RNA sequence: GAAGACAUUGUCAGGUGGGGAGUUUGGCUGGGGCGGCACAUCUGUUAAACGAUAACGCAGAUGUCCUAAGGGGGGCUCAUGGAGAACAGAAAUCUCCAGUAGAACAAAAGGGUAAAAGCCCCCUUGAUUUUGAUUUUCAGUGUGAAUACAAACCAUGAAAGU
RNA sequence: UUGACAUUGUGAAGAGACAUAGAGGGUGUAGAAUAAGUGGGAGCUUCGGCGCCAGUGAAAUACCACUACCUUUAUAGUUUC
RNA sequence: GUGAUUUCUGCCCAGUGCUCUGAAUGUCAAAGUGAAGAAAUUCAACCAAGCGCGGGUAAACGGCGGGAGUAACUAUGACU
RNA sequence: AAGCUCGUAUCAGUUUUAUGAGGUAAAGCGAAUGAUUAGAGGUUCCGGGGUCGAAAUGACCUUGACCUAUUCUCAAACUUU
């Protein structure tokens, strides 16, 4: 059926098993898009010095609907005036203290930070927060907004030995998502800490949103 | 110009730096071991074998936590009180101790 | 009068022990004569602090350099020195004169060559594949490198070419 | 010098930890709560419950998982006590 | 080992041994026991002993212008 | 020492013809080695350390690296050509 068709205790290459690929393709009978679980053992300590905190590329899209939340003063409204997905001046900071709240993950600077302070205890749910985690007090917008369009892997502060993040879903392209998953992996191992204990590649785990996971090392 | 600029765009510089001012700055804002070590921060860091580091109340206090915590270190703790400043070391021992061949020994 | 389904014998990982047996001594301070065996890669670390100090170990790069510093056409003709000037001093920007190479010409270095064999701009994929032969070493070798044709497939240029 | 089996019988034998699976509590400040370091947020039978229900707010409550297990029982049995 | 009597260590136990009714699950073969497997090989955990830690012992072998406290986390040992 | 196959059949301590090959002479340190030399005079909140004002950018020294103003221009046997 399902289970049949998966590896438990078996160990496959990356041209095996899935690892982005398309071997769930029979499998997942559901026509809604899934997500890939791409997951990693890595052992690490509870130390807040080591942590990664950069932004892996991921050149192809996940093809997926999204908006983001363009906000500037002083001047930088003017260079971020073509793409943009609204206005949202420094007046129109208190248009979703009401109830309308469309705005998903909203991009702001470091300069702007003495009125967005208000916006914080509305907008402190998702872990969009601006601090030294991801990229987003910075003045420089204009080739960075083009970037951000071409749906960039978010990756979060990870803590227990399961490691995994969000790549794509698989039913794009064959030979076009092989050259996705390799930014996934160069950039984690990037950096390493000589704090860590141990390895840091571990197990390699991939699976879908329904169907059984794999193994690779 | 050396700590000038550095300061400047702004940790283990922080570290050979002090090897609160920026300090307490980014004090706020294992290697961090050794320096909160050298180093109230440090107690924050701290709190955060690194029972051998932080070997202050509050010391006592992280003290008493990993100590019901875990209820190779004694035998540590032991050497260090045989080895003003000594008369809390030992009394720390004891206490410690008390809550024992080589004790009385 | 001891005691008990106790204790002793034999083949059963390895550990205590030159009592005994066997084996073991190139050369190395004009014989020999302490212990160790840390010779050769920029800096920090590796490495127990003013002297030294290796290691195909760890974290970028690295068994030098190159993702056009290659090939080709056109144009231009370098450094230093002397002689000038609005911002401007012995150094910076611009112009002129003298001038047979101490230069440039992929690693470290030394002759070449001047309507350049080079540099810059523009124009790019022949630095890739199949089928032969030759030079140095050789047993007309292995590996590696260089030179010279024909037969497919490209680029540059007005033509003649590589 | 040390250990298992056998030599060497018998099972009325005081008290533990296991080899496959299903409940029981996960209670530190605040939120009347069980928000357990980290991950997952378009989802499983679809007529119907929760999908993100209100106040607060660093983390918000179904969902196949690396898990520290305070205290029990468990079918033919259990190397040394 | 010392080798008639008088004489016959002032202090120290971190190293090299011995002893060990102190401390036993970090490591620990085979047999037995536990998965996969119509098999073989490999085979994770448990346990005894030895090793590690500590104390005594130097009239048994050393040391003997000694033994401490002092801004390095261990590395110099002035001054007192 | 012991054999086979052939004949105008192997050449030269003396004389003429100068095409290749080499790393001893010359040069450089201006991206490779070395004996890349020897001094004086300034400027101090905050390059890194003291004494003296409860203090405030109040003030004043010494001990190491530079800049401006000079001298030599690096041995033939380090390497390549």
């Amino acid at each position: 059926m399902s289970k049949i068709t998966s590896s438990q205790v078996r160990e496959h290459v990356k041209e095996l098993l899935k690892y982005s690929n398309e071997t769930k393709k029979r499998n997942f009978l559901e026509t809604v898009e899934l997500q890939v679980g791409l997951k990693n053992y890595d052992p690490q300590r509870d130390k807040r010095f080591s942590g990664s905190l950069k932004l892996p590329n991921c050149p192809r899209p996940n093809m997926s609907i999204c908006i983001f939340g363009d906000a500037f003063d002083v001047d930088r409204a003017k260079s971020c005036g073509v793409d943009a997905m609204s206005v949202d001046d420094l007046k129109k900071l208190n248009k979703n203290k009401k109830l309308i709240k469309k705005l998903s993950k909203k991009y702001n600077a470091f300069i702007a930070s003495e009125v967005l302070i208000k916006q914080v205890p509305r907008l402190l749910g998702p872990q969009l927060s601006k601090a030294g985690k991801f990229p987003t007090p910075v003045s420089h917008n204009d080739d960075l907004y083009g970037k951000v369009t071409d749906v960039r892997s978010t990756i979060k502060f990870q803590l227990k030995k399961v490691l995994c993040l969000a790549v794509a879903v698989g039913n794009v392209e064959m030979e076009e998502d092989v050259l996705v998953n390799q930014i996934l992996m160069s950039v984690n191992f990037f950096v390493s800490l000589l704090k860590k204990n141990w390895q840091n590649v571990g197990s390699l785990v991939v699976k879908s949103s329904m169907g059984p996971a794999f193994r690779l090392y | 110009s050396t700590q000038a600029v550095c300061f400047n765009l702004l940790i283990w510089a922080t570290k050979l730096t002090r090897e609160t001012v920026e300090i307490m700055t980014q004090a706020a804002l294992k290697i961090v071991m050794s320096g909160v070590m050298f180093f109230e921060n440090s107690e924050d860091e701290d709190g955060f074998k690194m029972q051998v580091n932080k070997k202050g109340k509050k010391l006592e206090n992280a003290i008493k936590t990993v100590k019901k915590k875990k209820k190779q270190g004694f035998a540590e703790k032991l050497f260090k009180e045989h080895l003003k400043f000594d008369m809390e070391q030992k009394i720390s021992l004891m206490q410690l101790l008390s809550r024992k061949l080589i004790v009385l020994g």
